[PDB]
């Protein structure tokens, strides 16, 4: 089983979506969840450290999800940190670019709690958690 | 006979039926206080003895000191079982 | 911003009975209190949405029951403590507002973007902050009173405000048992909390009312249901036992009892009939139709 | 027998029951002053003797000089214990 | 109400039955540890509620804080009662 | 075996009891729709199996294809017999 | 009030009981120094208050300055009394 | 041992007394809700253990898993017996 | 057990906070408590001597907690005197600077009496008191 004290960073431009994701994570047993409004704030909070999983939106102001993922992978201290990508449009080119950047998973809005739980379980199994 | 005594240790109910008959519901509605209904069994024939609704023996009516009683006469056996089945 | 644990990491079945514990604790679950808290929570969420023009998320925590001193020991200081009265119940209730929640409300009311949280410096709340706390407390008390209506109509009245637990004096002894219900409030990216603490003695008379999870009844449907239930129960059988008399003896005399031994007993003027050991009537004994019979004289009212 | 005398030194209550019967609460409500209730025990049978509600012996009713008395007849033993248990 | 209180000052026992079934004694003897016996009642149906062996209501199984509980659903009523009887 | 077959040709009723409890009639009158009553038996304990009201075994609740079932676990046994009678 | 004063000029003894339990004499003989006996009353429940052996009220244990004390909580009342009796 | 078993097949009631005290009826009438009454026994002393009102041992109060308990400490002993009778 | 007659110096710019700290210390069994409004007054009272423990706020007028701690450590007669730091913001840089200055403990406002008692017990155990 995955560690229930794992710290999650939810990054999205909409506060309501972040609250929904936090509630879904709480229903799954994860209570250590922090929220970020854009890529810059997400990177600033990542520089603090202590996070074990990232859920980030694709299109965000001042930094999109792809650039944030590339910056995370470029950092040695956070290159192995799993990142979950949530988007509104599942274009093949964007998915391929994210996979080349090192995305751990992909979620398409709208989605159900079952899909999110399945994605988290698959990511944890791939990482051996 | 240990299991036999084990099962014997259960209270059961015995039922004695005066007789049986068949009639229509209209005739039942025609019955009032004082109405007379005939039974298919002849007067004096031994009455059916039932355990939890299952016929196992036949008996005759007697009066015991101020109480009705049934005198055990004859049991069943597959022969009578089938006999009453056919009957 | 390092948490306390991170700061520390970087820097580095038989029990004796204590009569000072007031063991009158309710080991039964107070579902009804949970329902009241959920209703209160929703009604307040609305009120906060109306007041702050923002959508709040209020989560009801577990209703932990613990002695008053433990509750006082776990209250962050300084904090906004409000004394309330739950009429007609006797006692003083506490509505605890954390400084974080007060600061979040002040930010939302006065155009705060929420991007710059205010760190608690340990100072006293200002008059404007006091008025904001006032308004929040009025909304909370209205919601609590409305929530309590469905189970027991209670009037909630504010008494006074304090900043230290020592001035509350809501319990006679520090070891007294109190009921505390923590609440978590989330507004945007800001999280706040507030607590409602009620002494158990205040709600002790309503213990049975608080126990079961109740609601959705009636006046005529329930009337017919009760009447039919009473009719059905009347067909149940009971074992009527009549005691001839009682003899006070010793166990040694029992061991010496032999066939033919006569034990003197007082002649009873009346025979008392007991149902499962509970007397129901007094009667005289007799014989009818060859069996012992009891002639009823009085019914135990 | 020291511990035996030790426990014997305790007062206990003895109870004699006239009889037992079963009836519905409706029938109990139908009972008024002068009503008659029959008991399951036959007239003349020894009455149950109970210690703190525990049946240990049976006895017969006698009159002693102006007072009711119970004549000890027979005790119990697991045989009667089981017997009355089954009874 | 007076008689209601008078009978209210009495303790009674309530019995909840999971289900009923009929089987032969031979089948009972064939039962060992781990044996499976089916009941005539469908899964999920309200369970019979009995007072001193008398069926008066039906209820559903619930768990209360760590204890089993029965949720009162409906009274016995005469027709359902006669139906169970014929059963 | 002859008597075994003779009694085998008889139908009997089996009763499974969820649990037992004691309460006052006042508490029973305080019960309404949705009221909660606790049972003296712990959750998960095998349920009593009765034949015509006589406890002979204990079993566990199972669901069979859409129907409730009782898994035979252990016979009543007589020491436990007296103990439960005393209860 | 006259009779009230007349009986007021009388001393009486008050008794507070920690709890009640039932055990066999064999178990009592098995008790030695340091042995543990459980009581039927739950921890924290108000203790019975008796006058000359007659239960009239219930109270809670408190410590007064260096002495044990009983806090009066509620009178016995008839129903609770009959309940304890049946117990 | 035979008589020991014969009396062993009997239920008895055990009573634990918190303490004893003497007061006037006037003082009892002066007692209201919340009133304080002191006991003659010192805090912490073993409590009297009584069988059917007869003092046979002393014990100490313990809490067992959520229930009050009495830890057997010492038997009454007869010199102390007379002394307490005299008290 | 720590000496109950140990003298405590509470330094904070707010009088209410100082009173709260004094009451918390009294509830813990320490009755010899003095209060200081700022770093200058705290140092002046320290020059009097007799103090065994210091609880000081970080941001204070005319002298902050870090400068007061540095001055205390620079004094030979008071270099071994334990100092407890209480702050409103637990910035990592400030905590590291205080640790390098010789801080005995760290408390973050708001806090509970249990946290203060735990910090005092840990400090006393480290000093062998």
């Amino acid at each position: 089983m995955a560690d229930k004290e794992l710290k999650f960073l939810v990054v999205d431009k909409f506060s309501t979506m972040r609250r929904i994701v936090r509630n879904l994570l709480k229903e799954l047993g994860f209570n250590n969840v922090e929220e970020a409004e854009d890529g810059v704030d997400a990177l600033n909070k990542l520089q603090a450290g202590g996070f074990g999983f990232i859920i980030s939106d694709w299109n965000m102001p001042n930094m999109d999800g792809l650039e944030l993922l590339k910056t995370i992978r470029a950092d040695s201290a956070m290159s192995a940190l799993p990142v979950l990508m949530v988007t509104a449009e599942a274009k093949k080119e964007n998915i391929i670019a994210a996979a080349q950047a090192g995305a751990s998973g992909w979620v398409v809005k709208p989605f159900t709690a079952a899909t999110l739980e399945e994605k988290l379980n698959k990511i944890f199994e791939k990482l051996g958690m | 006979m240990q299991d036999i005594d084990l099962i014997m240790d259960i209270p059961v109910k015995l039922t004695v039926e005066l007789g049986r008959t068949r009639m229509t519901i209209k005739e039942l509605l025609r019955l009032t206080q004082g109405s007379v209904v005939a039974l298919d069994g002849l007067a004096g024939e031994p009455l059916d003895i039932l355990i939890n609704g299952y016929l196992i023996a036949q008996g005759e009516v007697v009066v015991v000191a101020d109480k009705y009683g049934v005198r055990i006469t004859d049991i069943i056996t597959p022969s009578e079982r089938m006999r009453r089945l056919s009957r | 911003i390092l948490s306390q644990a991170e700061i520390d990491a970087l820097l580095n079945d038989i029990r004796p009975y204590d009569p000072n514990t007031q063991r009158r604790v309710v080991r039964e679950r107070l579902q009804a209190l949970e329902i009241i808290n959920e209703r209160f929570a929703r009604q307040f969420r609305m009120g906060l949405f109306n007041l702050l023009r923002r959508s709040p998320d209020i989560t009801v925590g577990a209703i932990r029951i613990q002695p008053y001193h433990e509750f006082a020991r776990n209250l962050p200081v300084p904090t906004n403590l409000n004394l309330i009265h739950l009429k007609p119940l006797r006692g003083t209730g506490l509505v605890v507002f954390s400084p974080s929640l007060v600061f979040i409300a002040v930010d939302n009311l006065f155009g705060g973007d929420g991007r710059f949280p205010t760190k608690v410096e340990g100072r006293e709340f200002t008059h404007t902050e006091q008025r904001v706390i006032n308004r929040m407390l009025k909304l909370a008390l209205e919601g609590y009173s409305d929530a309590w209506k469905a189970i027991n109509p209670l009037e909630v009245e504010y008494v006074r405000s304090e900043m230290q637990v020592k001035f509350t004096n809501i319990t006679t002894s520090p070891n007294d048992i109190v009921v505390n219900t923590p609440f978590h409030v989330e507004i945007g990216n800001l999280t706040g909390e507030f607590n409602i603490c009620l002494p158990f003695s205040m709600i002790e008379p309503l213990r049975e009312l608080l126990v079961n999870p109740p609601l959705e009844n009636s006046r005529h449907e329930d009337q017919n249901w009760r009447d039919n239930l009473v009719r059905q129960v009347q067909h149940s059988e009971l074992e009527l036992v009549a005691n001839f008399a009682d003899i006070p003896l010793r166990l040694s005399q029992i061991l010496k009892l032999k066939p033919g031994d006569v034990l003197p007993i007082e002649k009873p003027d009346r025979i008392i009939a007991h149902v499962d050991g509970v007397p129901v009537l007094t009667s005289q004994y007799g014989t009818v139709n060859g069996q012992y019979a009891l002639r009823v004289e009085h019914l135990i009212n």
